[PDB]
RNA sequence: AGAUGGUAAGGGCCCACGGUGGAUGCCUCGGCACCCGAGCCGAUGAAGGACGUGGCUACCUGCGAUAAGCCAGGGGGAGCCGGUAGCGGGCGUGGAUCCCUGGAUGUCCGAAUGGGGGAACCCGGCCGGCGGGAACGCCGGUCACCGCGCUUUUUGCGCGGGGGGAACCUGGGGAACUGAAACAUCUCAGUACCCAGAGGAGAGGAAAGAGAAAUCGACUCCCUGAGUAGCGGCGAGCGAAAGGGGACCAGCCUAAACCGUCCGGCUUGUCCGGGCGGGGUCGUGGGGCCCUCGGACACCGAAUCCCCAGCCUAGCCGAAGCUGUUGGGAAGCAGCGCCAGAGAGGGUGAAAGCCCCGUAGGCGAAAGGUGGGGGGAUAGGUGAGGGUACCCGAGUACCCCGUGGUUCGUGGAGCCAUGGGGGAAUCUGGGCGGACCACCGCCUAAGGCUAAGUACUCCGGGUGACCGAUAGCGCACCAGUACCGUGAGGGAAAGGUGAAAAGAACCCCGGGAGGGGAGUGAAAUAGAGCCUGAAACCGUGGGCUUACAAGCAGUCACGGCCCCGCAAGGGGUUGUGGCGUGCCUAUUGAAGCAUGAGCCGGCGACUCACGGUCGUGGGCGAGCUUAAGCCGUUGAGGCGGAGGCGUAGGGAAACCGAG
């Protein structure tokens, strides 16, 4: 189930494998900013996955 | 016991409803209920008096109680939040962005 | 909870591999004095059942 | 001669409106469940009570004659003199009220303890004080009993005990219904209950163990082993252990031989015994005494003590919005912005990240409670070889009779415990490895202590595909109450005005109650056990209908009358005609003169756990799958193959095997 649900949201085109983070502290700005030139406008559900 | 709220006895905006956006002093603030006596919501009592003594009491219009969330402390800087700022000593209060 | 196999029935049948039961031929321990050397013989093998066959299955089930 | 509208004392059906009543909806300080925290109180008088206490006080709460409270240390920073308003009188930035810590006072009962007693009452002895105070009375201190050590004796001195606790825990006692489709052995069950004891736990515990591996290595708990081994009127049923995988981890003191010593006893001795000190603690056996070793500095190190970190017992900081717009009321709709390690949730007149309270994150202790988590000290502890054969726990081992425990019901019946009788030995000793013998092998009884892992939840906190007032604790509300019992004991009902009391001044009818105005409110069929207001049931007004009629009350047709529609048509009523044996249950059969139901409204009955069997959707496939548990999370998943099902069957078994 994990893989097909990964493998069906890629599918569709939607799992990116994102790598660069400006946002260097725990400040939401720097994510907002982030994710908008990430092509992330907030029109959209995300499940951010990250160490 | 952390009954304590807002403001005190001094000068505070009202954004409740009937009386929205008026001003005036706080006289009385009952912590109890929750809630203040300014100058805004006064409305006519028509009773003669509760009490025998003293026959005549009065159809007064007299201040109503206000809950204590409606109104706003004030400053030069008309309606502002409260800060607090522990001093070179003591503890006051300064406002949005001044003193207090 | 946990069925407890029922130590009385299997002392005395065993289930084939398939799924049929066996057990020894009845009446040859006390009855006996004289019978025909048939009886005696036919009563030395064991048989199958029928219906409570199943009956006894839902007993050794564990086993 | 004939024909057939009207009439309602009352009744019926329908429609409107109200009364009664309190279903439904929504609301929730309360309740339930799980998890986590925390866990004893008491003669320094507990638990739980009685009486009393406020300027005026019925009850609740608080407190105790200093009696809504007194002293001091913290916290907090404008209000306060509880629920509680009113009459009446005060306190607070010289920082109160409140919260946290400690302290003081603390009547009488109650283990109750000077004595008595029908709990909250009555009466004293001893010392000292008060009133003129010897008779009387009051005030403070003191005097119960039992256990152990001191007291040589008597008497006193000191230490402890007593009683309470929701559940949990150990020990001493210990049922029956029920199951066996009867019943008696069995089962229920060592359960319920009684009793004594223990403390945050209890119990158990460093092998006289297990049991077949020339293996493991205290105890306790969870997986598994396993519904196996076995037990059993071989009925119903009952039901282990070893081993493997996890949590936790811990090991110690003493008795005896032998040396010193103090005491009193006598048969006076190189002694008997008691008390204290040294010595000693083992199963590759250990110790004692003598000899030899060099046998000392270090090495081990607390479960006890000391300091500290941390933690509970009050709290503090804490980002971000303003005007329009509808309204009784913006947080809704709009326009333009902002914060976010904070978009969990609650409130504000309605629907708020940015208004209040909070949340994220981060601060805090003078005092009291906790604390090997860290560090420090103290107790205690550590070796070899030879000889000597001194010691190694007694009415015990052991044997027999009677029995309990164990899976073990007398079975071939061992082992652990022991009421009766007989009755040893100290390592050439003694138990055990399922009657007995032999061999091989495990272990050292008859003295005590030991944390943790485990159980429970009165108490606090968190959470919930948990309840939402006939539910949920019996109790959301001053309930273990009212009320019922002689007494154990039984045991209810009862929540909601509104955003705010603005709780309707004043006039009118009236004795009052209750109304009609007026007035408040957005709302008064929200007006006071007042939100929503269903049903039975009562009532007024209106349409149609009925006094020659025969019936499970309806249904089918035609017509009249009343009402809606442009029309056809639809609704209400019922004149006449046709047809017609209520519902439920139980039965071969009920309309039944068989059962049940006065009517309405609400609560009310095939569930879950584990194991099994067939089907079914889906993953993998000679493979499949994990259980406790560890890691992570704070509504995440992952690891963990111990173990289980399957791949070979057949036989009672030895055994053999596509047979
Ligand atoms: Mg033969
Ligand atoms: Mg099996
Ligand atoms: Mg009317
Ligand atoms: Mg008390
Ligand atoms: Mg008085
Ligand atoms: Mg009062
Ligand atoms: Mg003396
Ligand atoms: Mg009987
Ligand atoms: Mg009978
Ligand atoms: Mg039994
Ligand atoms: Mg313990
Ligand atoms: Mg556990
Ligand atoms: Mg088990
Ligand atoms: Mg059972
Ligand atoms: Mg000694
Ligand atoms: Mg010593
Ligand atoms: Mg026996
Ligand atoms: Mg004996
Ligand atoms: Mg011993
Ligand atoms: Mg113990
Ligand atoms: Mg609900
Ligand atoms: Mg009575
Ligand atoms: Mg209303
Ligand atoms: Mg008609
Ligand atoms: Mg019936
Ligand atoms: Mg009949
Ligand atoms: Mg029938
Ligand atoms: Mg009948
Ligand atoms: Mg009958
Ligand atoms: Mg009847
Ligand atoms: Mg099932």
């Amino acid at each position: 189930g994990l893989a097909m649900a990964v493998a069906d949201r890629a599918r569709e085109g939607k799992l990116l494998l994102v790598e660069a983070f400006a946002g260097v502290n725990g400040k939401t700005k720097e994510f907002l900013a982030w994710a908008k030139e990430a092509g992330l406008d907030g029109s959209e559900s995300v499940l951010l996955v990250t160490g | 016991r952390v009954k304590m709220h807002v403001k005190k006895g001094d000068t505070v905006l009202v954004a409740s409803g009937k009386y929205k956006g008026r001003v005036g002093k706080v006289k009385e603030v009952l912590p109890k209920k929750y809630a203040v006596i300014v100058e805004g919501v006064n409305i006519v009592k028509k009773a003669v008096r509760v009490s025998p003594k003293y026959p005549q009491g009065g159809f007064i219009e007299k201040e109503a109680p206000l809950h204590a969330s409606k109104v706003r402390p004030i400053c030069p800087a008309c309606g502002k939040p409260t800060r607090v700022r522990k001093k070179f000593l003591e503890n006051g209060k300064k406002i949005r962005v001044c003193a207090k | 909870p946990k069925m407890k196999t029922h130590k009385g029935a299997k002392k005395r049948v065993k289930i084939t591999a398939s799924g049929k039961v066996v057990a020894m031929k009845t009446g040859k321990r006390h009855l006996n004095w004289q019978k025909s050397g048939k009886e005696i013989r036919q009563k030395g093998r064991k048989f199958v059942l029928a219906k409570p066959e199943a009956e006894r299955i839902k007993l050794l089930l564990p086993y």
